[PDB]
């Protein structure tokens, strides 16, 4: 749930890296 | 040659021309000529009078509201250089509300030293902009040329050409024209500024503009620097003395110019540095016997008086009043209300005075970028003082940046306090800079510096912010920086990013579009301390980008506004791979090639290398070999913002009522090429008509392997032969014995494509034309044609082959007789 | 903006 | 019901949970109620304990910093209105930074009377937007949630359905929910404040909230007004007085409230209206014997004393401790940074003082709009004055454009002086007449007020322009007004014309495009004066548009800046035809129809009458009727701007200098449709398979003659016919002596255009197919088809028809013997 | 009697004492 | 000066015959 | 109050002992 | 010992008289 | 900006 | 001489009245 929310409604850079340390 | 003429000193003209008539002996003009309003006159009260003999005016020529005078040069023909010792609101030559003037003739004239011309409000001007004014000005940029018929319309300047110089002023070389008959004399520039004569030969050294003798110093019209009995002089020789700039006296006429003033009422000249100078400078003196500036012991400088305490700086007429001066009695308002650059004249005019009692007061002025003129500006008394007890004030300057270069310059104010409004280039840490340096720290009032005007449109944040983790991409830029913080941190909004493409890298400061930050969270530790950044998207590949992030804050007036910002750096995009390379035409002349001819593609990615050209020839369709297109069915194809800060104060206004109400205290090769600097190829060495596979590929990088773009596909098939589908060879016939006629013939073995049907136009004498179809499977059927079950009698045959390209050529007639078995 | 497989090169670039 | 418990005052929590323990017999709280700071909890410390009995908060509910706790509920299951007697920040239910809470539970709310709700910095909050707040509160605009888990991310709000009421907040239906298993009650609006009961009947007039029984004084909740021994009343009966807007005591309670501060340290009770008030207001007194407020002769008002001198107004719980004063001792910092309307609260609190000792200050304040909430200010005394003798500070008020009304307003100054800075809603007009109002005319020193800053995003020049000559046409507008001077006329630069499109008629003041206008040139007569005006071009036609004038002039601060303008009038262009009508696409169904489709031209030109559709039948070229298609060649077509503001003032400082210098003293009817409020149209009753000429015109005129567009041209072709083509009839032969076939056949009358060729396809039996082409001229000259010099046989004969649409059916094989003159 | 500035201040004052 | 008696202020007639000297 | 001692300026720790007696 | 605003002054004050 | 017939239009309409 | 410049160089009104004075 990050693909339709960081396309043309544009978003932050924290949810990121926020992600990227949930996903690893 | 020599002057013919007395001295003429500068008088005054007004409202007749009777006082005209003392110009006749006149050479030279030593002071200003002021031809000013001439009322009651006529066309025919000017005609019928000349003064050739003038030569030179020193201070200016002004002229104001002259009416009948439609040329200037029936008064003076032979005006050859204004010098410019004094000056009129910096011109030499005002020239104001002409009425019934039509053109200039003053074709004399190509140097004025010191000063500019502004022409306006002269109703019925023409023959303005045919003048080239750089060969005749120094700094041109200066002249005031507007409002007049020569640019609100367009009247015919007849120009003499059959032989003027036509020169250049912005791209054209139109010819340089003063009247209908007087061409402008143009000097070649091996002669620089002491002019040519009438064969273009250069003159003298010390000649200027005018030699009747090219390099005579005896016969220079007008004098470069100084003059002695017909001998143009680079300086005075001894017992001669220096006298305005402009020739050499002796020691008796300085001492009568003093004697007619010490037994008189004034400017009772003194001698100094052999020059007869009208008073003696900062450390000198006067003395009873000699007229020397003899060195005056102690402190002894030069004192000047300003008429009732205030005098207003306007220009440099009024600059140069002030010359010389060391002590002012009384306060200076300089107000230049300009648009052209009068640092340097003010520089070279000012500068030398030391104190001032008064107050300095810069008020409105456009047009200055510094307050540096005053060099040995030291001591500001203020006895008398601004209402208000300011002894300096500064309102509405709109370019200025500095007061003074501190790391050298130093001043000394004693009394008063400091005023400062509607500086928009102008910083508190430089006012703050100044209150540090003059010692007036804990003088002035509150709300007597300006803290929301000064600095609004200048970036001079006083901080730095070091860019830290940059990586590039495809057309995506990783920014990153060092956090920083305002010691109150709920003041700091976020980061007010600036971005714009850059071609090259002197990009200016302070278009240029914008993305806006959120601020980051800190941990309140000093371990990880979240370095804040942005994620730079949607690019252009292979683009310099010119990319400076500044700090958005809140402002509170009991300290600064606030300030930090980064250098303008730049960040390459290098990428991978260009776009599809567009325009896909396909143009076959002839038949055995193929040109191509494309644009191209949106992504340039550095070099275009080569276009990748893919060309291999396609087979015909298996499903047209057999289908009988005798049949029906024969169709073949032919081929605000203040909210949110509102907001934002409003947030930490309830934190802090919040906080004071609960704490408090108890692969396969296919013929390709590398097409190198070129949008067009040609594919030679084709089959002809088919079809053919045209892959294109724009290649950015060749030698350290091959990268190139995704392809782009078109088809072309070339234009047919003309003998391809003509049959060639005779048609035989097997004649059987039961009137069966069997045809043999040869096909073409390489025809356009393919050729789909032949046709049979088949003829007997008296008879009519009888058609029969043969198509590929009835040829390979029957070997040729077969007739079976016809009229006897002699046939003419003749056979077409129906190609993919259409219709070849008919064969020849072909008579036999078959067997009538009746005779 | 970015609508395709541009933000999962993105989370390449932001995460490396 | 009635109220089980005691009165309970309110009382501070603080660090440990066992002053929480107290609230056990408390059905009431009179006072406020602030849990706050709670550290060393855990959630297990909260599940074991609840205290429902508690239903009325009269000041306002306060979390602040409390962990552990995930849902109120556990603590307030039955609280049921806020009242608001007292404020924090104009709120009564701050919730702020709620660690480890997930949701609200507050089922049991639906009304708070005075203020609003602030829920912020709750990292772990959901529930939040599924709250419909329009039934709770009255003014829902001054919320302010934002900044937790419920916006920030997407937690799942599981939702009672399957029941809860799903109302609307912007544009849809979803459900109003508190918790996962709690539905939010929403009454129906015939019950509008005094709540439903669980069936859904309204409740009683005197009862608020919940009722047990429908239309029951005795069964409420919570009472609406006031409460007397379980009876809500809409107010109290003799001998009861009023206490605290909310119940009815007796006398012995105001009494015994009284003795409990005059024989002790407090709010000293008094009565007054069957009231019982903290103090007795202006005009009263106090008595010895009785508590009533008696009237006090003469002068005797309340006069409050603020702490230290100044007391710095931010919000309503600040304001509303003033309520009641009239002398006030010191002076007021109104600072109230907002966002939201809060003149009706100060009015509502202030504007019943009447004298303010020291000065008033407006600072920095967003969101007033006037400041006539005052309604009885009268005299400013200033004997504390502001530093820099100031009686009277404003600065940085963005939204601030009047003081007062002067029709009926007037205000006293004392002493002091005045000061304006960055009020850009503000005029100095507005100033001056506060300034002729309050007679302080002479007493403030220069620049006190400030002259660019007030003003410049307000158009209050206080001059009209009226528009003189109108003219309208097709798409340009003659526009002129009267000519305008200011006093100095070379500072008039020009107009500064606006110009906007207007579909509606309600325009604001101050997009909006520009053009420039240069200034007329007066005559010094008042003869003709010639008015200025302005050709506007280049329009929209049958477009309203917005027209005001504005005068562009230029700063000078010994008089104001300088105001001209006009009211935004509107211009009608009317216009004559329309343009192309665009879109012409040809559909034919079937033989009959062809149907039209057209798009609306980009001129509307008022109604859209009809479209003049014309069509009429093409005939069939002249030159296809002859030309023999049996030869070759068959193919057949299938059918800046300050640095001239510097320029201005630098030629007025040139005329300023020059003057001061010199003057000194000693047809056809096709059938067309009228086709009325459709873009189709089906054009019937035709020959099938021919050209048409369609012609499309926009007429927006009708009835006063008609007027119609320059037209658009497209041509049309229906669809083939399926037995037009088909050859009907049989084909009958004449069989010559001489064995000549003569064939006669019924040719088609009406074909699908025109037929072109007649093919052959006859065959002997034993022999193959034998093709003879007959054209048009061929069937002309042998009237049908002749067969000559043919072998004998019976044949079979087929004939098909090609067209100009194809080839039609084949007829019927005829059999015939011809003669073979043999047996 | 307005004010006399520009081309009018000399236009009316030639015409004061002609 | 001349602007700032009968440009900025009110200008009478007699002061008009004290500043035409210029021109006479 | 607490704002101008430690926030606006800087805070000592004895002040804070004297001040965290909301706390306690 | 910086200038102690927002929540890390009520951060920063717990842990002065825990 | 009118290049056409729209000049001789408006120097009918300035001239009426 | 009026056509080349009253086109896309824009011009002001007054010449439009002023030619229109000069043609009759
Ligand atoms: C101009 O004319 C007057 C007489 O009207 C005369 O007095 C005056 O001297 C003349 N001016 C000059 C410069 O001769
Ligand atoms: C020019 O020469 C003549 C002849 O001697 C003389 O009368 C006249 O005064 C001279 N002009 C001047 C201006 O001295
Ligand atoms: C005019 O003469 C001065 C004398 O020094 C010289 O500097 C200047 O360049 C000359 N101007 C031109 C246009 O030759
Ligand atoms: C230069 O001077 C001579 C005599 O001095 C004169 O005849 C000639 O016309 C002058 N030429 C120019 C171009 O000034
Ligand atoms: C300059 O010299 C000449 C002769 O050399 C003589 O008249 C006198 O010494 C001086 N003349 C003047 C006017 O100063
Ligand atoms: C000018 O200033 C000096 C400074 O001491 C003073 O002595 C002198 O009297 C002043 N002169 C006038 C005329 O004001
Ligand atoms: C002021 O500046 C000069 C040079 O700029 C320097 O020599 C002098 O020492 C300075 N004065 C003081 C008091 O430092
Ligand atoms: C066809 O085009 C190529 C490309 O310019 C040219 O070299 C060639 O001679 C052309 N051939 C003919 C027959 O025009
Ligand atoms: C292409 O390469 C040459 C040298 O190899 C270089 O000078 C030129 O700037 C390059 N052009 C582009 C567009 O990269
Ligand atoms: C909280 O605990 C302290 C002891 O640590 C005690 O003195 C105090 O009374 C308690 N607070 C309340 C409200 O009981
Ligand atoms: C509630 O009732 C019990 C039982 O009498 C009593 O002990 C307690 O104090 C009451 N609670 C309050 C807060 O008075
Ligand atoms: C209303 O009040 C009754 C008793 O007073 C209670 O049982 C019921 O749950 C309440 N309902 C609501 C919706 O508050
Ligand atoms: C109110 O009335 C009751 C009985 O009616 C009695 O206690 C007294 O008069 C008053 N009580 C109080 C607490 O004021
Ligand atoms: C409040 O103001 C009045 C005004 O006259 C004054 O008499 C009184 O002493 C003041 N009181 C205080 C406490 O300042
Ligand atoms: C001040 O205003 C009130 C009403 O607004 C009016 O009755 C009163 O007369 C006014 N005061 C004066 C001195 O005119
Ligand atoms: C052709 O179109 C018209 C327009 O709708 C329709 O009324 C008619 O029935 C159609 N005819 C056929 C055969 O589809
Ligand atoms: C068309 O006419 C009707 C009434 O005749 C009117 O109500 C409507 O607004 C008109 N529409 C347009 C676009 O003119």
């Amino acid at each position: 749930g990050i693909v339709e929310q960081c396309c043309t409604s544009i978003c932050s850079l924290y949810q990121l890296e926020n992600y990227c340390h949930s996903l690893q | 040659h020599l002057y013919p003429g007395e001295v003429c000193p500068g008088m005054d003209i007004r409202n007749n021309l009777t006082r005209l008539h003392e110009l006749e002996n006149c050479s030279v003009i030593e002071g200003h000529l002021q031809i000013l309003l001439m009322f009651k006159t006529r066309p025919e009260d000017f005609r019928d009078l000349s003064f050739p003999k003038l030569i030179m005016i020193t201070d200016y020529l002004l002229l104001f509201r002259v009416y009948g005078l439609e040329s200037l040069k029936d008064l003076f023909p032979n005006l050859t250089v204004i010098r410019g010792s004094r000056l009129f609101f910096n011109y030499a030559l005002v020239i104001f509300e002409m009425v019934h003037l039509k053109e200039l003739g003053l074709y004399n004239l190509m140097n004025i030293t010191r000063g500019s011309v502004r022409i306006e409000k002269n109703n019925e001007l023409c023959y303005l902009a045919t003048i080239d004014w750089s060969r005749i000005l120094d700094s041109v940029e200066d002249n005031y040329i507007v409002l007049n018929k020569d640019d609100n319309e367009e009247c015919g300047d007849i120009c003499p050409g059959t032989n003027c110089p036509a020169t250049v002023i912005n791209g054209q070389f139109v010819e340089r024209c003063w009247t209908h008959s007087h061409c402008q004399k143009v000097c070649p520039t091996i002669c620089k500024s002491h002019g040519c004569t009438a064969e273009g030969l250069c003159c003298h050294s010390e000649c200027l503009g005018n030699c009747s003798q090219p390099d005579d110093p005896t016969k220079c019209v007008a004098c470069r620097n100084f003059y002695l009995d017909g001998r143009c002089v680079e300086t005075c020789p001894p017992p001669y003395y220096h006298f305005q700039d402009w020739r050499c006296v002796n020691f008796s006429f300085c001492q009568d110019l003093h004697h007619k003033c010490k037994n008189s009422r004034c400017h009772q000249y003194v001698i100094h540095n052999n020059k007869c100078i009208p008073e003696c400078p900062s450390g000198y003196t006067m003395n009873s016997s000699n007229l020397l500036c003899t060195p005056c012991l102690g402190p002894c400088p030069k004192v000047c008086h300003l008429l009732e305490g205030e005098k207003t700086i306007d220009s440099v007429t009024s600059a140069q009043e002030l010359r010389g001066c060391t002590v002012i009695n009384g306060s200076l308002i300089i107000n230049i209300r300009g648009g052209n650059n009068l640092a340097a004249e003010l520089e070279a005019n000012l500068g030398l005075i030391e104190e001032i009692s008064g107050y300095l007061k810069i008020r409105r002025s456009y047009a200055l970028v510094s307050l540096s003129f005053f060099r040995k500006l030291r001591l500001i008394r203020g006895e008398t003082l601004e209402i208000g007890n300011y002894s300096f004030y500064a309102l509405d300057n709109q370019n200025l940046r500095q007061l003074w270069d501190w790391s050298k310059h130093n001043l000394t104010i004693t009394q008063g306090k400091l005023f400062f409004h509607y500086n928009p280039k102008l910083c508190l840490s430089e006012i703050h800079k100044m209150e540090e340096v003059s010692g007036t720290k804990g003088r002035q009032e509150r709300n007597d510096i300006a803290l929301k005007t000064n600095g609004d449109q200048a970036s001079c944040e006083n901080e730095l912010l070091k860019f830290s983790y940059i990586r590039t991409s495809f057309d995506k830029i990783l920014l990153r920086w060092e956090p920083y913080w305002p010691p109150d941190f709920r003041d700091l909004l976020g980061f007010m990013l600036f971005y714009k493409e850059a071609p090259y890298q002197n990009v200016t400061e302070f278009s240029w579009t914008v993305v806006d930050i959120d601020p980051p969270l800190r941990s309140n530790d000093p371990k990880s301390q979240n370095h804040p950044g942005w994620l730079m998207r949607g690019l252009k590949p292979w683009t310099q980008y010119a990319i400076f992030v500044k700090t958005l804050v809140t402002f509170s007036d009991e300290r600064r506004t606030y300030g930090a910002k980064s250098d303008i750096i730049y960040v390459q995009t290098d990428a991978t791979n260009p776009s599809v390379p567009l325009d896909p035409i396909s143009v076959s002349n002839s038949s055995s090639q193929i040109i191509l001819k494309w644009k191209p593609p949106s992504d340039p990615n550095g070099n275009i290398t080569h276009y990748l050209v893919f060309w291999e020839r396609q087979a015909e369709d298996s499903e047209l070999f057999e289908l009988d297109y005798c049949l029906k069915g024969l169709k073949l194809p032919s081929r605000q913002i203040l909210k949110e800060l509102e907001e934002s104060s409003f947030r930490k206004t309830f934190e802090d009522y919040l906080h004071n109400v609960v704490f408090v205290p108890r692969e396969e090769h296919r013929p390709f090429e590398k097409v190198v600097n070129k949008e067009s190829l040609v594919i030679s060495g084709l089959r002809h008509f088919t079809g053919y596979r045209i892959e294109l590929q724009a290649c950015n990088q060749d030698t350290p392997e091959e990268r190139c773009s995704v392809a782009a596909y078109v088809s072309a098939r070339t234009m047919p032969e003309a003998k391809a589908d003509d049959i060639v060879g005779p048609v035989t016939h097997e004649i059987f014995e039961n009137n069966v006629v069997h045809l043999m013939w040869q096909e073409p073995k390489e025809p356009n494509g393919l050729i789909v049907l032949y046709e049979v136009s088949y003829r007997r004498y008296g008879d009519e034309e009888l058609h029969l179809c043969v198509s590929r499977k009835h040829f390979a059927l029957e070997r040729g044609c077969r007739l079976r079950g016809l009229s006897p009698g002699n046939y003419s045959v003749r056979i077409r082959a129906t190609s993919l390209a259409g219709n070849g050529s008919w064969t020849e007639p072909t008579y036999f007789y078959v067997t009538d078995y009746l005779d | 903006h970015l609508c395709g497989s541009e933000l999962v090169e993105a989370l390449y670039l932001v995460c490396l």
